[PDB]
């Protein structure tokens, strides 16, 4: 196969890997992480509270 | 008379065949350049090389 078709296939593979990274970070947002270490207060919301 | 007819025809028939051969050779040369730049694969170089001879 030509080098051009290999370049196009490699570009599509890298683009799909970037898309799955874009999905992986949105999955990482669903379990929120403490951005700094420190003492936490009380939770202002409980289970069942719809957040946006 | 048949010999004179064959003499009058074959020199032009072979010229047409030579023009066909050189057109196929220019086709093969452009396909070889298009191969070595990387655009096409070896298969559509080999088919033009085949059509040449």
């Amino acid at each position: 196969v030509s080098k051009q078709q290999y370049a196009d296939a490699n570009a599509a593979y890298l683009q799909s890997k970037a898309a799955v990274e874009q999905a992986r970070i949105n999955l990482r947002y669903t379990k929120v992480l403490s951005p700094i270490s420190g003492r936490i207060g009380r939770s202002a919301v409980t289970e069942g509270a719809l957040v946006t | 008379a048949d010999g004179l007819a064959a003499r009058g025809t074959f020199t032009e028939q072979l010229q047409a065949q030579r023009d066909l051969v050189k057109a196929s050779d220019e086709y093969y040369q452009l396909a070889d350049k298009r191969y070595r730049t990387g655009v096409d694969n070896y298969l559509t170089l080999l088919d033009a090389q085949r059509s040449l001879f």
